């Protein structure tokens, strides 16, 4: 069949089909099958969330206190972005603000997690659809240092000696014919084009970033108490203040923690910009000339907004929100998760049954009752997929769209309608990046013409890729910032860190409901609650990965995942490099999408 | 030659992978390049679809009863098992197939050990846990590694304990290792001398909050919790959920998404 | 401007200057080089004799009523001073020309503190504590930081309280800071609820030593000891006295070398005695 | 006047006197006192310890058992090393024999303390007298960069933009003209002969060793509590092992904790290897051409020996002991700290009164009653000495000598002593280091003709300097040796740590004397110990800076340092670089030397 979807595209399924399950270095399970044409170009995409727990029904009857700690658990990966929205959902609902100490903090964590989150997909996730390891061990490691040095000036590790070491510990993993994770990697597909050296120096890379990985995440043992999974409290937090008075050594946040934070948040900033965001750049310039995987990026963006400089204040985000559409970036349509006829998800191509199933269900309305069928199309059985009949239901995902438009979500996304609102540090980074994008391009080609036409830049798989090294950035800056607040805050005589008047469930309204939204690190994230007689009636979640790995709506509108590889070439259909470089670049988190 | 792990992922939100890798002694680096093989993880590996399955198939044959497997996640029962798909086909049938040949497993975390959020009521899929799903004819040693999700060095430590010392480590009744699983939180908890004198934070952000009083009253469950979280600690010793001011939720137990309200208290 | 420190040594073992090396946070480099202005220290200063007195003397003039004087170590009495001389004089003279014109003392240790080790009895130096060797009259705050050593993270957490909140912290009677020496050592020990069941190391590498048990019956002084060492702990956070097996010797309380043996069970412990 | 010494020097205090009180950057208080001849050589040298505590004194009628405690106090820079000695002392009075994981954990944190101590000697101690942080503002970070790529190739924090970083530091640290501990040093005296370049590679790693040094006493920490004065006891070790039983997480050492152990190893090991030893072979070739300090170390030199392979089997010691005199390196004297000939203390020139001061008293016949009592040719006043009379009582310091002789203790002694019993480990240091340094000093002088006189090589200032790190290096290598063998001893069902058999007095004899000895950072101490009816009659302690710093004998042999400064020219004697080197070449600790 041939599908002209209303968002412009035209799905065919004709040609040759590659299934990809299990799709590997994700958080969760997913699969994703394409057609190609005779030429090897992508003509259809197939995106399918493979699990399912059902949190929204598991939460039904419980008390909104405790909901955070269970949709914490959503994910592990974006470990407390979930008890955010959920706490936050709950304030809203009963009308709870919480002292500015907590909003602090909360932002401190939401930040912490924002950089571990950003720094592990790229490397530990991302990487290996870039970098080939055992083209790493060809490299010189003089030329190496050299490398490294134009990549990253400040960085101190650049010895060719310590790149050399490196080589010979990789050699020898290799050698023990061990192969590990590496193991039937497809490092003989022409879609790697690094040079042995950069491959050597992102391995390198590669793993200072696993031993720093560790490190940030004491941010979030320090004010939350354990990494993964936070401790939150709806009204504030838990981890109480006392600088100087009786008892401070025993309390939760004394001098020597607060001390311990300033030199966590350094540490992250420091390896932001001596080693994450050089290395996204650099590499970006060795692949100038695959700018595939854009997607609906150029066209429909949204996101909440986050990070108000005044609490409570979204006119003051630091990554402002709004939604994007048809590429106009002059128009910032404001998105408002109350109004029942923006958000809506459907599940006409979902495991899910509603009793209307035309209908988009707004969250506060919105329906979980699985329904695992497969359309009579399906090339094999229930328990034996060969080819998944994507006419039908297939997917454990929703399909979320806004207004009726099937959107992108993430870095990318906020980075765009940021730029767009004219937020001067994003488009210093913008700018600057372009350049020093440009530059290395240079370095590898003096030949190079530089690239100027940002929409061509940013909306590709590099530039997905490239915006969310941006956003670690800016967010280690931002939560320097907000430890400052912090200090300041305490210094001027406000320690307090919680807002009881409204613990007690007496206090609440019979009848009440609320939407708390979070910047999570892969784009849009809400919870919506419906609290009666002080239980969870309704709990929805819509997250980012439920937006990107959407599966097709009823009027036949594909999915950001879905749209991004459309188009295509492979070099190797069988050996799919471009198809997991491209999902990869939107950080796909599919025990999120699913909940 | 490195011993083989097999890690596979059913039912999950992934904090057991993340917590294994921020163990700070040894790292984790080290445990992949020289010690393990780690020779199938979805979170880490390079290889996906036929790929990936290839090695399994390859592993299991090439290793048949030498591997240790180790388990993130559980396997649902509803849905035909078809609310965890991997390779087309449910995960159950991959869990069973790699249990056969296995030499022993590591249940990680509540998930594994025990069934964790997705089993709580109602249990939408049947996620049902490791050791119930393989059930009393399985003939090879399940380590429960409990918590949602462990320390990182507890995780780390029962792989080290097992390579330095040759042997399975001594398990409790319920299958924890004793190295980390034998007491109980309030059995080394800190705040203990604020119990004995009936201190305790009565309401959050009050004169005892702010003194690291007890947290009984504000529900922690950490008198019948069993953990390494008041002695090792997480995130290199520096804190752990009653340092920074919120009561155990009791998350090593299984069940304990059932045991009532989080500050309700104790009893 | 950083703010100037003087950083005095009288008679000492050297242990408060190492203890200060190994905080965690911040770090010593920082601390010296963006924090404060350590203008004198004989252990790390590279001046010596002649050079390093005429900084004394600078500083003094240059920064009057305007630095902190930290003290390691006692002034001696006995021997005319001179078994602790500096300069070809007494220690005390020293302490007390630099005591004359500080803004603020802080006396680092049970030494400057207290007296430690050299004023066990019978104190065959007269090594006497900063405060009682300028007693009752001196008009500037004494800040006691006391231990042997104290943790290094108390020692640069009282520095960065300073330098950040712009106030000496609140003091308790003994004039201690109340940030980190507000509780006793037992009254947040991890190892109180077997102190409560009466579960005991009896000797050593017992039961309960493989167990952990409380340590009060091999000598521990934590019921009668003010510090952070069960809440903060030791290198950053690595350990303390009784996480490594060996009771508190008490050590950062007036008179703890002659309270008792080490190995004697500390008192105090009924609400009927 | 004019001396002849019988160990043949020629003390000559008629040329001009120069005074340095204080000697910094050293632990304690020290006076030195020098005369010059016209040329400006040192023809007289004045040894003064000028502190005295008095812990001998106050031991007198307390527990055994507490005194490892008292005497650990005497110093918090050799940390522990008392401790030892003590619980060594008490337990040979007492015939104690402790179990092989406790003998393995002491000699751990024995190790631990020799690398963190050597370590913050040289960087933190001795190398402002070789390093001029003013002139590393002049060098080109590029220059500095292939400086340490070929001083350390593993290293890897080489990078010229790093360097850069480090000098813009200390450019604003000079800058803001608070200049604290860099303060009126003497950076104009020629005495500086570093490059720019290498000035400011030693700062660098002045900074890196300042950041490292707190990460190996974790070490002390896990075993002992804490760090400085970690906890020992007489019988074993108090750190209990559980690695698998009940309550195993409680424990002190678990597997955790061992994990912990291992990884701080390794750490150390590193940078041994990677920073320590190189830089002082680096530094040791641009000062080739300054030979001077070897002092005794060239005739007299001892160690009572360490580290045995097979415990209490000195056969067995990786540093074995002996006394090496007037320069025969063919002849080990037997060293035996029983022996009431061999070691004995004097205070004909020590500010302490014997009755029959005519007598060296062997230390368990030891006596210290303060004697504070100026000569009668003392320039100043009791309260105010100018110039210090040395032909009187000039020193807190007693006189220890070994069967009359004075002699050299230290690492340099211990490698002396340890290269002339083919000890085959350091044999092959004490070589590379040779080569090494001889390809350096031809890297900076391309006619340089290699150095192949051990003696004389080893037998100076900078010999001194290097034995200090080779022995760290040393350290590293056995205490890994070491943790292996614990791990051995537990696997294979030992997981003991203490004797209590002889804890109570009751199993005691009425009478006991004991010795125990050390390989102390700084050489050779010993403690004596005499029991009488459960109480202490006499304890002496005689320490490797009371060797070493000795005031002269009745016979007017001097000591060590006063050796090691006779016949140095100094470019300016009133800014003494030259003594400053020399003396701290030896590490004194002056608490320790006077107790
Ligand atoms: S109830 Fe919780 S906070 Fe209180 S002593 Fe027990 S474990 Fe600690
Ligand atoms: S006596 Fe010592 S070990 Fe026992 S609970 Fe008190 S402080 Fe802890
Ligand atoms: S909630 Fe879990 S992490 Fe530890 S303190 Fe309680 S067992
Ligand atoms: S001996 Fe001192 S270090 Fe702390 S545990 Fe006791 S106050
Ligand atoms: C999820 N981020
Ligand atoms: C998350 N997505
Ligand atoms: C001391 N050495
Ligand atoms: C120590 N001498
Ligand atoms: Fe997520
Ligand atoms: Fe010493
Ligand atoms: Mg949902
Ligand atoms: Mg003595
Ligand atoms: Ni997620
Ligand atoms: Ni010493
Ligand atoms: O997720
Ligand atoms: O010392």
């Amino acid at each position: 069949s041939v599908l002209n979807t209303p968002n412009h595209y035209k799905m065919d399924n004709s040609g040759r089909r590659v299934v990809i399950d299990p799709v590997t270095r994700i958080e969760g399970h997913m699969r994703c099958e394409v057609n190609v044409d005779e030429n090897n170009v992508i003509q259809n995409a197939v995106s399918t969330g493979t699990m399912w727990r059902g949190l929204e029904v598991i939460l039904r009857g419980r008390d909104p206190r405790d909901a955070w700690a269970f949709v914490e658990r959503i994910c592990g990966v974006c470990t407390g972005c979930h008890a955010l929205a959920s706490v936050r959902a709950v304030e809203d609902a009963l009308d709870i603000k919480i002292p500015h100490n907590a909003t602090l903090i909360r932002e401190i964590m939401a930040k912490t997690l924002q950089i571990h989150d950003h720094i592990v997909h790229f490397y530990h996730l991302h990487a290996l659809d870039w970098v080939n390891p055992v083209n790493a061990l060809k490299a010189d490691p003089q030329a190496t240092s050299e490398l490294q040095k134009l990549v990253s000036p400040h960085h101190p590790m650049s010895s060719p000696g310590y790149f050399k070491d490196i080589q010979i510990r990789i050699q020898k993993f290799v050698d023990s014919g061990q192969l590990g994770i590496f193991k039937n990697g497809y490092w003989s597909n022409p879609a790697y084009k690094l040079s042995p050296e950069a491959d050597l120096m992102a391995v390198t890379h590669y793993l200072e970033a696993l031993d720093f990985q560790k490190e940030i995440v004491k941010i979030h043992a320090i004010f939350g108490g354990k990494n993964p999974h936070p401790n939150y409290m709806v009204g504030g937090v838990p981890c109480a203040i006392n600088i100087d008075g009786d008892m401070a050594a025993g309390a939760p946040i004394n001098m020597e923690r607060l001390n311990f934070v300033k030199s966590l948040i350094e540490q992250g900033r420091t390896f932001n910009t001596n080693v994450y965001v050089p290395d996204v750049i650099a590499i970006a310039a060795f692949y100038r000339d695959w700018l595939y995987g854009g997607g609906l990026s150029a066209t429909n963006v949204m996101d909440y907004g986050a990070y108000p400089k005044t609490p409570y204040d979204k006119s003051t985000d630091q990554l402002p929100g709004g939604a994007i559409i048809n590429g106009d970036w002059g128009k910032i349509h404001p998105v408002d998760p109350r109004d029942p006829e923006q958000v809506q998800e459907f599940v006409t191509h979902s495991w899910y049954k509603y009793p209307d199933e035309t209908k988009g269900l707004h969250p506060w309305d919105g329906i979980t009752e699985p329904n695992y069928e497969l359309g009579s199309k399906t090339k094999g059985s229930r328990t034996n997929i060969i080819e998944i009949d994507e006419s039908a239901k297939y997917s454990w995902i929703k399909s979320p769209r806004w207004r009726g438009h099937a959107v992108e979500v993430g870095p990318l996304a906020r980075y765009i309608l940021a730029y767009a609102q004219g937020v001067e540090y994003v488009k210093t980074q913008v700018h600057t990046s372009l350049n020093r994008f440009n530059a290395v391009c240079r370095l590898l080609d003096p030949n190079h013409k530089d690239i100027t036409d940002l929409k061509a830049f940013l909306g590709s798989t590099i530039g997905r890729t490239l915006a969310r090294a941006l956003e670690s950035e800016y967010c280690g800056d931002m939560m320097l910032d907000d430890f400052n607040q912090l200090i300041s805050n305490i210094k001027n005589g406000d320690s307090s860190t919680a807002n009881t008047d409204k613990w007690d469930p007496s206090s609440w309204p019979e009848h009440a409901k609320g939407v708390g939204t979070v910047a999570a690190p892969r784009g849009a994230l809400a919870h919506w609650i419906v609290i009666e007689k002080g239980k969870i009636k309704n709990y929805q979640c819509v997250v980012p990965t439920t937006w990107n790995g959407s599966p097709r709506d009823p009027k036949g509108n594909i999915g950001a995942f879905e749209a991004s590889l459309m188009g295509t070439p492979m070099e190797r259909p069988d050996e799919p490099v471009e198809v997991l470089r491209t999902l990869h670049s939107f950080d796909p988190c599919l025990a999120c999408s699913t909940h | 030659p490195r011993t083989p792990v097999i890690w596979l992922h059913g039912l999950e939100c992934t904090c057991c992978s993340e917590s294994f890798i921020r163990s700070a002694h040894p790292l984790a680096k080290d445990v992949v390049l020289s010690m393990i093989s780690l020779d199938y993880d979805d979170t880490l590996m390079a290889a996906s679809g036929h790929a990936a399955e290839a090695i399994l198939d390859e592993i299991k044959e090439k290793y048949k009863g030498n591997y240790i497997l180790a388990v993130e996640g559980n396997p649902p029962l509803n849905q035909d098992g078809m609310s965890c798909i991997i390779g087309g086909r449910p995960f159950s049938e991959q869990l069973k197939r790699m249990a056969d040949d296995a030499k022993a497993i590591i249940s990680w975390g509540s998930c594994a050990s025990w069934g964790c959020v997705q089993a709580a009521k109602p249990n939408p899929t049947q996620a049902t846990p490791v050791h119930k799903f393989l059930g009393g004819g399985y003939d090879k040693p399940i380590i429960k590694v409990p918590g949602c999700p462990p320390i990182a060095e507890v995780m780390t430590g029962v792989i080290t304990y097992m390579l330095t010392f040759d042997r399975i480590p001594e398990l409790d009744r319920q299958g924890r290792p004793k190295m980390f699983y034998s007491q109980r939180i309030h059995d080394k908890c800190y705040r203990r001398p604020h119990f004995d004198a009936g201190q305790f934070v009565e309401e959050w952000d009050d004169e005892g909050a702010r003194k690291g009083y007890c947290l009984y009253k504000v529900g922690c469950k950490g008198p019948t919790t069993y953990n390494a979280c008041s002695t090792v600690r997480w995130n290199g010793g520096t804190s752990f959920p009653i340092q920074s001011g919120h009561g155990c939720i009791g998350c090593s137990e299984d069940g304990f998404w059932d045991k009532g309200s989080f500050y309700s208290r104790d009893t």
